[PDB]
């Protein structure tokens, strides 16, 4: 941290709004998707803080869609990835409280 | 970027950063209808202007490039040239920016032909209107920098470079060159000559040499002086202003060949006699070597002023800095003629003075006695030698000489040797003489000879002012009829006179080294004398010394060294000059024998001096011939064969070494590396080869001026026992020198341990034992460079008879010659009005940082050391002068140079 | 021969007395070894992409003055050093350094804090100077020290 | 500008110093004379194809020796002795002959991994006075360091050893670092920097033994000059505390004294420590009578960095509504890298607009931006 | 930018490119040693090729079997090996090197034991040649040493005459600075004693048991040898405290520290090896070396007094070059009681300042200068009276 050897600093924020719809669309670029989900829609549901929680819900998408045996990925299956995926948020260690001194 | 629409200034820079609309459409079609919108096309000239200013910010080319691209198609579509030939002519001032952009900021094959032709036609017709002048110069200056005009402005420049370059190589010149267009003088390129010049000079250093040395004319010079001389003080400083000139000149030593370079030179002392330092004029007539220009700086110093001054003792200590004294003798009778003060100055302008300030300097220092007494045998000649190697210069060490046991133990040669070495000891001083003459009016007639030579050497800090100089002593000593008698009366009046010259020296050396028809082998002496005379100075080139060379040749090889020594007597003689050594190498080869060649290969080292790099590729190609004869057969003689070997040996060497100085001095690293790897193929490709190569090394080392003086010398040291020639020490030891007691502790060490360790000839150890004691002399008493001093790329005189002796085989014969070592160089030191014998101050640098000068300045950093210290050699070669915190002005200017001070305090 | 022949280069042998015969068509670069067994495949900025902005931070100082270090001569700056990349885990900080390094053509040496990487000489304090040596011989590079600070 | 006339003159003679050489090389570096051609033959009458690789344990004095090969069998050797029987010693590399084997030679000059560390892999580009200012104590590192080398004849006036050692302290932005690096240019003594965070290891007992080698190199050169970067990182760091810990630390202080003088009576080094915690040595090290002058360096003041500034600028391309004088006035006593940190982040804003002119304001807003880390990194901003 | 700019660029990179190629058409080769009095060298050379006479599979005796032996080679395989014609009954030890034949195995030659001594031999130096007429310290503290150390390896005859077991071991202890390792050259000079020096932190190996077999291996030899002194430098690395932990790392070093206990006392006392320990702190010792048994008489060097600091000062200006006319004795009153090394850099910096003076000598003032800074300088710092606590 000596003053002149960094000339950058790239933060990295939470992700916005935007951003954030847009993670879950790159997993999907390989996926079956049932025409008319919108990862949008999702990341309206998502308030997240890191890039890390949407890889699982596609992940979880998928594993659904595998359970099922078909070739889409149905829109159900992005429905309870998030609710799992923030259950898993409560169970690698809790952050998000609301309950604050 | 984007289009958008004209509201506000901001969207106007922006719509035509993808497209013009007040450029392009309206222009072209405005210009295809009627001739009276021409009126309407001037108006707008100066709006288009305004959006070329604002859009030279714009990083990458695409979208300034492809936005000018039809106004590039406008000169010739619509405006065509020729509808009127004022207005066209007029309009071509926003249209020659956007030529460039497609020329040179998008590289293609078939419009970066075309357009360098546009370019240059319209440049040149349209500097005539002095518009297309004032076009570059806002670009010159330019509004912001971004990659586009960092390619472009060299394009606007390079039109005129081109030209003026093209018209020496073709013998075409003019407008028939087909890559311009451009007339090759006249008065419209001309004038865009005048008005490029003005700006360059005041910004840059750049195009400014680049185009007079194309011009070739010292006219182009003359016009330059007109504007700096303005610019002297308040633009830039006088320090800077001679940095430019000296930097011109510097750089421009291979860019021109002799006789094109002095005529720059030339112009190049004028500016420094118009500004303040004379001191700086005086520095460039020597590097010419024209003795008019030096009588006009003695002139314009002493007649406008009849008070003592500063002014009497400034023009005196001037002319003292050349150790050559071509200065001395001309100093020396303006004075007379003035008739204010004779006293003080003559003795300052001559070695003299110099004399008096060296006991201050020997106070400090002491005298170191290590000097070797053990006699019997050869070892008594080895010893008694080694007594004045050990104490050259001016020092005291009278006990041990005038115990004359060991003297009279010498015999032969040795006889004489042994006075000459008691003389230097008393070198560059008058006092000394009562041991000279009990030799001189004792035992056999060789000790009196020996007598003689050390009134030469001791004459060599006392003579110019024709107060006791060498001739009126040795002038007798000539005509006695005696043999060892005459020989040593003119080797030690060569010594003496150095670079000076005088009718009765001259004519002294001329009924001799013309008569060859006497045996002599001790006559080489009268040609080495007279080629001292002349070096300094524009040549001579005395028609008798080559006349008397060819003469012995044909009598007489019974004698090869005799010939050997008389063919580096000429060589030696050519110096002082690069002009003239080019017809007498035509006159020599003129006669072809094999035994011409001998003579012709130094002669040609010394003809092509300061621009050589044909000289080299030239010197590697003698080498070939002797394999290339045995491939032939494959599909008295003596004496022409080993004198034809030796030369070429000695010529590769001085080539190297003459050419470096010259041309700049950081190529004098560079020289060094070739003689390392010229001792190795010269050891597999002749025998004999390598018997003179070993002894050229060192002194390739000291004539060059080599800024590494620590690790070569003893490197080479070690590995050169073995090889036959222990005369190779001696010559190491000539550049190690340096500082005394920096350098030489070292050669000291090494050279002891080879010496007691390996005995393998009393012979050989002689050699051995003479080399150490030079090295060394008292806490850097003293200091040797080969060169002037005032130009450390120039040459001196003192110490050619120190080059002289490598080419001929060791003798006792040779240590008489190598006995003398003058050269010797003064500590520099301040004077004032009634002449101070010591310094106050100085700062000592150990290397330049600039690239204004290859002779560099003293940064005004420094590390402080006090007064009375001697001058330092390469390895810490630059010295400033401090004091300017006690306030006090330098006089005469000091960066490493020899000069010795002189200051100015209110 | 001899001039035909430079250090580490491999070459073939016919034992006939250990009589070199050609070189060999294979080698196994050393840096290589790190790269392999870390393991990495090349990415690109539809692995980062959404967060167009930091694409831009990077370009100025990482890539520039690989492709042309004449703007920086020009400008007078004394070029970039360290530059720190922070931010949730999660966010493809690894991903924006791995996506510069397929289009500038370095070699994307990614090191984890690790002596698992190595084989050969078996410490991260002497592999400093030396990992910057194969660097240079490999050069352009990347060398993305990961720290992690986990390490005891 | 006009630096031409250099490049050009060394340029030129490097030309022709490669042309005389390839030429010298072929066909007149005569394997056709005698002295060659008689030589190779009794040479290889001994020496081989296949030359077996040892390593030397020992001599015995009967022109014999007890090799241990790398492939392994060891081997009761004699010495063909044309290589000099008093030459070599343990740890060399020997040539051993394929029939029976016979010391035919001795390879001399290695590397090892661990002398890779110590080796420069660069020569600095930056030279001396790119440290300027605060030079009024520079007299105390050119007159102990480079001068004995450039002039023995000054300390031979007076006899007496000559200065050794120096050590650099001060506040961080003194230019340390590269002092170091930049009295080496001058010199010419082989210049050998080790870090001194790889002097600690996350081994235990090899530490020393890395210590110990790195002055037995350097005595090697007969002038070297060591600069050990961060002395303080030999008393502050450690990896696991089962092989560092403050044994690992205090073990390589006790190396480090034999190392600087002890016994040994090695060749000439001249040492360059920089530190700025000079509390965490061995009270053997930082006394007077080891590292002669030690030298303080207090931040540069007002007229100071009037002198930094035109070092770090004349890489720039200045308009004239830059003023010098006024980024110097508002700074109070500090630090020199803070300057070098300005003028990086002007030509870093000049690149932000496209434009490689630096303008006045990317000085004056990178000034702010600089003095935000000063003031907040300290979040208690304006003292409390 | 400007016009001769554009070319500057060109001819620097074309001195980068010519550079290489020099370097390259040079060629790297591999230094090998000569010998310019071998002009001849296969007529010995020759006997010592093509045949077998022979190059020896070097072993190692493992058991004498008693009227044969029992060997290890060295690329370990055992073998039962009797006796050639080069070797007799009796010239065979236990632990002894012996060379074999390869086609059959039999002893050859006889050979010294024990290839494991390479870094055994990187502690063995020869002496360092410095005088005894300028020593550290100028007290009556090194007449101890010439009674314990010196004279017994001078002149046994006195101490067979006294009947006393001959004096061998001493501790130099105390502040640091006071030139214990000056006088331990000093004697080597003097006595004609071969000198073996020891780092005691080279002792230590990552791998312990390392350096237990290092210990007993050099101290068996110097019994071996006669008349050595062994300096035991830098041993508050081992031959410091004890002390046990409960999951600590200390314990692997402290094996070497019970080897140096154990060597020492052996199991016979000490073949004519003198013993120095120098300890810069008199606060790290073995308490097993710390009885006086094995370490006799133990002298303490301590700081210069106000009469010796004027001696030691004295040595220094008659070797340097001055005007005399100087006290000595008022610069050891200027200082505090402080280390001998300080009035060693009074007169190296009194040198520099003869050179910004423009001198040859030290004149009486500017001691006074480098007088105040060494004197500022243990201000500055400590162990100005310390014995890093405790006399
Ligand atoms: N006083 C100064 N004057 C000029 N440049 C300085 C100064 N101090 C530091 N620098 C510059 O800062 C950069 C790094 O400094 P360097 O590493 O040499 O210094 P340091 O004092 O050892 O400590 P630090 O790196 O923490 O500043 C270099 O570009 C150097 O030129
Ligand atoms: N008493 C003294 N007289 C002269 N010089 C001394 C004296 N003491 C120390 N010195 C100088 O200090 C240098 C280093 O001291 P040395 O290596 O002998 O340390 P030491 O006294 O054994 O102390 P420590 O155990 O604390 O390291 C010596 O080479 C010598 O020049
Ligand atoms: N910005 C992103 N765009 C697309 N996928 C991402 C992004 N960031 C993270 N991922 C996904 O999350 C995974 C874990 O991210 P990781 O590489 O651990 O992030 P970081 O480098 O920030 O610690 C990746 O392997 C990838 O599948
Ligand atoms: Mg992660
Ligand atoms: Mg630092
Ligand atoms: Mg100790």
């Amino acid at each position: 941290l000596r003053p002149g050897r960094i000339d950058r600093k790239i933060e990295f924020p939470p992700p916005s709004v935007a951003a954030r719809a847009e993670i879950l669309r790159i997993h999907s670029r390989k996926m079956n998707l049932t025409r008319g989900i919108n990862l949008r829609k999702v990341a309206e549901k998502m308030n997240g803080c890191s890039g890390a929680d949407v890889k699982g819900v596609c992940t979880e998408a998928g594993m659904y869609a595998l359970r099922e045996r078909r070739i889409h990925v149905t829109q159900e299956d992005f429905e309870l990835a998030v609710g799992k995926v923030m259950n898993k948020n409560q169970e690698t260690a809790i952050s998000v409280a609301k309950l604050f001194k | 970027m984007v289009d958008e629409s004209d509201k506000k200034q901001q969207t106007i820079d922006e719509q035509s950063q993808i497209s013009p609309e007040k450029q392009t459409p309206n222009k072209k079609d405005k210009k295809k209808e009627e001739e009276e919108q021409l009126s309407e096309e001037d108006a707008k000239l100066k709006t288009d202007l305004e959006l070329l200013v604002e859009r030279l910010k714009e990083d990458d080319s695409s979208l300034y490039e492809a936005s000018l691209n039809a106004l590039k198609e406008s000169i010739k579509n619509s405006t065509s040239s020729m509808t009127a030939v004022p207005k066209p002519l007029k309009f071509l001032r926003p249209t020659y920016p956007d030529l460039c952009s497609i020329y040179d900021k998008w590289t293609d094959p078939n419009l970066k032909s075309s357009l360098a032709d546009v370019l240059s036609i319209l440049a040149m017709t349209y500097s005539e209107n002095g518009k297309h002048d004032s076009l570059r110069y806002r670009l010159l200056s330019d509004v912001s920098d971004f990659e586009g005009w960092g390619h472009e402005y060299i394009r606007h420049l390079a039109l005129e470079i081109g030209e003026v370059y093209n018209d020496q190589v073709e013998k075409d010149a003019e407008d028939e060159t087909s890559s311009d267009g451009s007339k090759s003088d006249g008065s419209a390129a001309t004038s865009g000559f005048e008005f490029s010049k003005e700006d360059t000079l005041r910004l840059c250093l750049d195009i400014v040499p680049y185009f007079l040395k194309h011009n070739g004319e010292e006219d182009a010079v003359d016009l330059l002086l007109e504007i700096e001389s303005i610019d002297k003080l308040p633009q830039f400083v006088d320090e800077n202003t001679f940095q430019r000139v000296c930097q011109y000149m510097v750089a421009c030593v291979p860019l021109l060949p002799p006789p094109e370079d002095v005529a720059f030179l030339k112009t190049a002392y004028s500016i420094y006699l118009s500004q303040n330092e004379l001191t700086d004029a005086i520095a460039l007539a020597v590097r010419l070597g024209e003795e008019d220009m030096i009588r006009s700086v003695f002139d314009a110093t002493s007649d406008p002023v009849m008070h003592k001054q500063l002014a009497y003792i400034l023009a005196a200590q001037k002319t003292s800095f050349e150790y050559e004294g071509v200065q001395d003798i001309i100093g020396n009778g303006k004075l007379s003629e003035h008739f204010l003060y004779l006293a003080k100055e003559l003795n300052l302008t001559g070695p003299k003075v110099p004399e008096d300030i060296y006991k201050s300097h020997l106070d400090n220092s002491k005298s170191v006695f290590s000097s070797a007494g053990l006699d019997s045998a050869q070892q008594n000649l080895a010893s008694s030698f080694v007594n004045g190697f050990l104490n050259l210069g001016y020092c005291n060490d009278k006990l041990i000489v005038d115990n004359d046991n060991w003297v009279y133990k010498t015999k032969g040669d040795g006889m004489t040797s042994a006075v000459a070495s008691i003389g230097s000891i008393y070198q560059w001083n008058l006092d000394g003489l009562q041991q000279l003459d009990k030799y001189l009016y004792v035992d056999e007639p060789e000790v009196k000879a020996g007598a003689l030579l050390g009134i030469g050497i001791s004459a060599s800090g006392v003579h110019d002012g024709e107060v006791e100089p060498a001739l009126l002593l040795l002038q007798d000593y000539v005509t006695n009829p005696d043999t060892k008698i005459s020989s040593a009366a003119i080797l030690g009046l060569g010594i003496a006179f150095a670079g000076s010259k005088n009718d009765e020296v001259l004519g002294l050396l001329l009924p001799i080294a013309a008569s060859t028809d006497l045996p002599i082998e001790t006559a080489a002496m009268a040609s080495l004398a007279l080629a001292h005379v002349f070096v300094g100075t524009c040549n001579g080139d005395i028609t008798t010394s080559i006349m008397d060379n060819f003469l012995e040749r044909t009598a007489i090889e019974l004698k090869t060294d005799w010939v050997r020594f008389l063919a580096l007597a000429l060589g030696i003689l050519y110096m002082g000059q690069g002009e003239q050594v080019d017809d007498v190498l035509e006159t020599i080869s003129a006669i072809e024998h094999p035994m011409t060649s001998a003579i012709e290969v130094l002669v040609g080292s010394c003809a092509y001096t300061g621009t050589g790099d044909v000289l080299l590729i030239q010197d590697l190609l003698h080498r070939l011939t002797p394999k290339n004869v045995k491939g032939e057969e494959d599909a008295e003689i003596k004496s022409e064969e080993k004198k034809g070997k030796s030369s070429d040996k000695d010529a590769t060497t001085d080539g190297k070494n003459d050419d470096e100085e010259e041309e700049k001095e950081a190529g004098i690293v560079d020289e060094l590396a070739y003689a390392v790897l010229g001792i190795a193929l010269i050891a597999l490709g002749e025998d004999i080869g390598k018997e003179m190569s070993l002894r050229h090394f060192g002194h390739l080392m000291h004539y060059g001026n080599e800024h590494i003086r620590r690790m070569v010398p003893l490197a080479m040291g070690i590995v050169s026992v073995s090889d036959p020639q222990m005369k190779v020490f001696d010559t190491l030891t000539r550049f190690s020198h340096d500082a005394d007691l920096e350098v030489s502790m070292n050669s000291i060490f090494a050279m002891g341990l080879c010496g007691a360790g390996t005995n393998n000839a009393r012979l050989a150890q002689l050699l051995r034992q003479l080399a150490s004691y030079y090295s060394r002399e008292q806490d850097a008493l003293f200091i040797t460079r080969l060169a002037q001093g005032l130009l450390h790329l120039g040459k001196g005189t003192m110490t050619m008879d120190v080059f002289n002796d490598a080419h001929v085989l060791n003798k006792v014969t040779l240590a008489s010659i190598l006995t003398t070592a003058v050269g010797l160089v003064s500590p520099s030191f301040m004077l004032k009005h009634h002449q101070l014998f010591y310094m106050l101050n100085a700062g000592i640098r150990p290397k330049f940082i600039l690239a204004l000068n290859d002779e560099g300045e003293p940064i005004k950093v420094n590390v402080r050391v006090g007064q009375a210290v001697e001058t330092v050699g390469q390895a810490g070669r630059p010295k400033k002068i401090t004091g300017w915190i006690t306030q006090s002005t330098p006089v005469l200017l000091n960066h490493g140079e020899r000069a010795e001070l002189e200051t100015d305090e209110y | 021969n001899v001039k035909d022949l430079k250090a580490s280069q491999r070459v073939c042998l016919r034992s006939d007395s250990y009589m070199l015969h050609k070189v060999l068509e294979n080698k196994a670069d050393p840096l290589v070894s790190l790269m392999m067994v870390e393991k990495v495949p090349d990415s690109t900025y539809d692995m980062v992409g959404g967060l167009t902005k930091q694409i831009k931070e990077i370009k100025e100082v990482i890539e520039l003055p690989v492709k042309h270090p004449e703007l920086f001569e020009s400008l007078g700056i004394a070029q970039p050093k360290g530059v720190i990349l922070y931010g949730p885990p999660g966010t493809g900080k690894t991903l924006l350094a791995r996506a510069v390094a397929h289009h500038t053509d370095c070699k994307f040496i990614r090191v984890s804090g690790a002596e698992l990487v190595q084989k050969y000489i078996g410490e991260g304090s002497r592999m400093v100077r030396e990992l910057f040596v194969m660097a240079r011989e490999h050069a352009p590079s990347i060398i993305f020290m990961d720290e992690i600070d986990s390490i005891g | 500008r006009c630096k031409l006339k250099l490049l050009r003159m060394e340029r030129i003679k490097d030309h022709l110093l490669l042309e005389e050489e390839f030429v010298s090389n072929s066909e007149i570096l005569k394997p056709f004379e005698k002295k060659q051609e008689e030589e190779k033959k009794q040479l290889e009458e001994i020496r081989g194809n296949p030359l077996s690789i040892g390593t030397l344990e020992e001599i015995i004095d009967d022109d014999h020796a007890i090799v241990t090969s790398p492939t392994m069998p060891d081997y009761y050797v004699s010495i063909l002795s044309f290589v000099d029987k008093e030459l070599l010693e343990p740890g060399c590399s020997v040539l051993l002959h394929h029939k029976t084997m016979s010391i035919v030679g001795v390879l001399q000059d290695d590397a090892d991994p661990m002398v890779s560390v110590m080796k420069m892999d660069k020569s600095p580009t930056e030279s001396y006075s790119d440290i300027g200012g605060l030079e009024s104590q520079i007299q105390e590192i050119k007159e102990s360091v480079e001068l004995p080398l450039t002039h023995p004849e000054l300390y031979e006036e007076m006899g007496i050893k000559p200065p050794k050692g120096v050590i650099l302290y001060g506040a961080p932005g003194t230019g340390k670092t590269l002092l170091a690096k930049a009295v080496a240019n001058q010199t010419s003594a082989t210049f050998l920097r080790i870090v001194g965070s790889e002097l600690i290891q996350k081994y235990l007992g090899d530490g020393p033994r890395l210590c110990r080698q790195i002055f037995k190199v350097a005595g090697e050169n007969a002038p070297s000059i060591v600069f050990i970067d961060e002395i303080d990182a030999i008393g502050t760091k450690r990896y696991d505390s089962n092989s560092g810990g403050e044994r690992e630390i205090q073990r390589t202080m006790l190396e480090l004294l034999n190392q600087l003088d002890g016994f040994d009576d090695r060749g000439d080094v001249k040492v360059i420590m920089a530190t700025n915690k000079i509390e965490t040595l061995d009270p053997a090290l930082i006394r007077p009578g080891r590292i002669d002058r030690k030298i303080l360096f207090e931040n540069p003041d007002l007229s100071t960095k009037k002198k930094i500034l035109g070092i770090h600028t004349s890489k720039m391309n200045l308009s004239e509504d830059v003023n010098l004088e006024t980024l110097v006035t508002t700074k109070d006593d500090l630090s020199g890298a803070d300057i070098q940190a300005m003028c990086t982040e002007a030509g870093l804003l000049a690149l932000r607009e496209r434009r490689m002119q630096v303008t006045a304001e990317d000085f004056k807003q990178a000034k702010e931006r600089v003095m935000k880390n000063k003031v907040e990194e300290n979040l208690e901003g304006l003292y409390l | 930018a400007a016009p001769y700019a554009a070319k500057l660029k060109q001819t620097e990179n074309d001195l980068k490119d010519i550079e290489a190629r020099i370097k390259e058409k040079a060629g790297v080769k591999e230094s090998d040693t000569g010998l310019a009095p071998s002009h001849l060298w296969d007529i010995m050379g020759d006997r010592q090729r093509l045949g077998e006479e022979h190059p020896l599979q070097v072993a190692r005796c493992t058991k004498i079997i008693k009227g044969k032996y029992v060997i290890n080679l060295k690329q370990i395989a055992k073998f039962v090996v009797g006796l050639g014609e080069r070797v007799s009954p009796t010239d065979i030890e236990e632990g002894m090197r012996v060379g074999v034949d390869r086609s059959k195995y039999n002893i050859e030659l006889p050979l010294p034991p024990r290839i494991d001594p390479s870094v055994t031999m990187m502690t063995v130096e020869e002496k360092p040649d410095v005088t005894y007429s300028d020593v550290g310290g100028c007290k009556d503290q090194i007449e101890k040493l010439r009674e314990v150390v010196e004279l017994p390896l001078l002149s046994p005859e006195r101490f067979a005459t006294l009947g006393i077991d001959p004096p061998k071991g001493i501790l130099l202890y105390g502040p640091p600075g006071t030139g214990k390792t000056l006088c331990a050259r000093a004697v080597a000079n003097r006595t004609d004693a071969t000198f073996i020096r020891v780092i005691g932190s080279e002792l230590v190996q990552k791998y312990v048991g390392e350096g237990a077999r290092m210990v007993r291996e050099l101290f068996e030899m110097a019994r071996t040898k006669k008349a050595c002194i062994i300096f035991f430098d830098e041993i508050d690395a081992v031959g410091g405290a004890r002390f046990d932990d409960g999951a600590g790392g200390d314990n692997e070093v402290q094996r070497t520290m019970l080897e140096l206990i154990t060597q020492l006392d052996g199991f016979d006392p000490r073949g004519n090896i003198k013993v120095m320990f120098a300890t810069n702190r008199p606060n790290t010792l073995d308490p097993a070396l710390l009885r006086p048994g094995r370490i006799d008489r133990k002298v303490e060097f301590s700081l210069p007094d106000l009469e010796g600091r004027a001696n030691i000062f004295r040595i220094h200006s008659k070797s340097m070059s001055v005007e005399r006319g100087i006290r000595w004795e008022l610069i050891s009153r200027l200082c505090p009681n402080s280390t001998g090394a300080e009035l060693r850099s009074v007169c190296t910096e009194a040198g520099m300042f003869a050179i910004r003076a423009r001198r040859k000598v030290a004149t009486e003032k500017d001691f006074l200068k480098a007088v105040d800074k060494v004197i500022s300088g243990y201000k500055k710092f400590s162990s100005t009276s310390r014995y890093m606590q405790y006399n």
